[PDB]
């Protein structure tokens, strides 16, 4: 089978920017008169979207900051310029021989400006305790870069068992990152407690942002 | 611009078939050549075959001969992939595309079908709103918590809230999916306007709101 080998697997690129991504093939995937090597982007939880067809041809309704090129077994997606909306990952394809096959893809990210998070936190909803259970949730919202650090604190203690932290994919329109960060206790452990914490540990500062509750 | 739409999430047992749908409208099935691809969680994408609906003619990677079958219907203008005697590994989401009217670029694409291969029962999600704790904008929530299997669509007031939204990857905790939204608001929108998230889970076939509510 051809097999697409895509580098980078992943890059960070600033607005404005140009930048390329390479798909190299094993073989040969042209005819006399054309590549069979196509692009898609593609979000997480959205099909792929076709951006080049036949190497280099832009298919309609995408944006003239994409092209593409190659021939034989090199080929080249460029965006210029970059904008926020390209934060996904980008594949290659080729159609010259059966089986159809797929590169492993090239995740781009954004590069832009460092942002503190926004915390909130939220008790146990009176539905949940009703129903016998009690998770504490902390949003961290629109922060960069990714790499950040959440503790729970009950009265004191420091609190890892339980904790579920979820990361959005990159807002395609400021760039930035948020987290969920959920503590699921049992309903009878919770209220023999009083002070609940989400401490948020992020490069903006040395000191940890606090947000808290009591019972 | 053409529509091609699948048919909903399934839940199979191991060893059981299951078949999916790609329904085609704009546009005649029989001028274009049909495509298969898979995605498990978190790869990338498998091309499993492809049919041309004018003459039911079919193409399969030799990886998935005997697994899947394709075919196509002209009289409801619909393509078709089963999937036969389902294992783990068949997990993943299932997309359906169409050729540029074999050879060229797939152009249009399915919304994707999420199919889990599991012996577990469905469970329906416990829905719970989340208001602020007991400025000039305001940060409210809705957790999801406990469901199997994938996925939920979580909304807000119907979709017509949808700036200001953020709605965290599902994830594995305690043997079931949780998964979270947040969304912000300007304090003089809320609690005045009522904001409502929206869950729905096709595999317990439940669709349940829940108003954010001041504490008491």
């Amino acid at each position: 089978d051809i097999v697409l080998t895509q580098s980078p697997a992943s890059l960070a690129v600033s607005l404005g920017q140009r930048t390329t991504i390479s798909c190299r093939a094993s073989e040969s995937v042209d005819s006399f008169d054309n590549s069979f090597i196509h692009w898609y982007q593609q979000k997480p939880g959205q099909p792929p979207k076709l951006l080049i067809f036949l190497a280099s041809s832009l298919e309609s309704g995408v944006p003239a900051r994409f092209s593409g090129s190659g021939s034989r077994t090199d080929f080249t997606l460029t965006i210029d310029p970059v904008e926020a909306d390209d934060a996904a990952t980008y594949y290659c394809q080729q159609s010259n021989e059966d089986p159809f096959t797929f590169g492993s893809g090239t995740k781009l990210e954004i590069k832009r400006a460092d942002a503190a998070p926004t915390v909130s936190i939220f008790p146990p909803s009176s539905e949940q305790l009703t129903s016998g259970g009690a998770s504490v949730v902390c949003f961290l919202n629109n922060f960069y870069p990714k790499d950040i650090n959440v503790k729970w604190k009950i009265d004191g203690s420091e609190r890892q068992n339980g904790v579920l932290n979820s990361w959005t994919d990159q807002d395609s329109k400021d760039s930035t990152y948020s987290m969920s960060s959920t503590l699921t206790l049992t309903k009878d452990e919770y209220e023999r407690h009083n002070s609940y914490t989400c401490e948020a540990t992020h490069k903006t500062s040395t000191s940890p942002i606090v947000k808290s509750f009591n019972r | 611009e053409v529509q091609l739409q699948q048919s909903g999430a399934e839940l199979v047992k191991p060893g059981a078939s299951v078949k999916l749908s790609c329904t085609a409208s704009g546009f005649n099935i029989k001028d274009t050549f049909f495509h298969w691809v898979k995605q498990r969680p978190e790869q990338g994408l498998e091309w499993i075959g492809r049919i041309d609906p004018a003459d039911g003619h079919t193409k399969y990677d030799p990886k998935f001969q005997g697994k899947a079958t394709i075919t196509a219907d002209t009289s409801s203008n619909t393509a078709f992939l089963q999937l036969s005697s389902l294992t783990s590994v068949d997990t993943a989401v299932y997309y359906c595309a169409t050729t540029i009217t074999p050879y060229n670029a797939m152009d249009y694409w399915g919304q994707g079908t999420s199919v889990t291969v599991s012996s577990a029962s469905t469970t329906a999600p416990s829905v719970y709103p989340l208001a602020p704790v007991c400025g000039s904008s305001v940060t409210l929530g809705c957790l999801v918590k406990g469901y199997f299997p994938e996925p939920v669509t979580l909304t807000w007031n119907s979709g017509s809230l949808s700036s200001g939204v953020h709605t965290f990857p599902a994830l594995l905790q305690s043997g079931l999916y949780t998964l979270s939204s947040s969304v912000t608001v300007t304090s003089n929108t809320w609690p005045s306007q009522t904001i409502t998230c929206n869950v729905a889970h096709p595999a317990s076939s439940t669709k349940v709101d829940k108003k954010i509510e001041p504490r008491v």
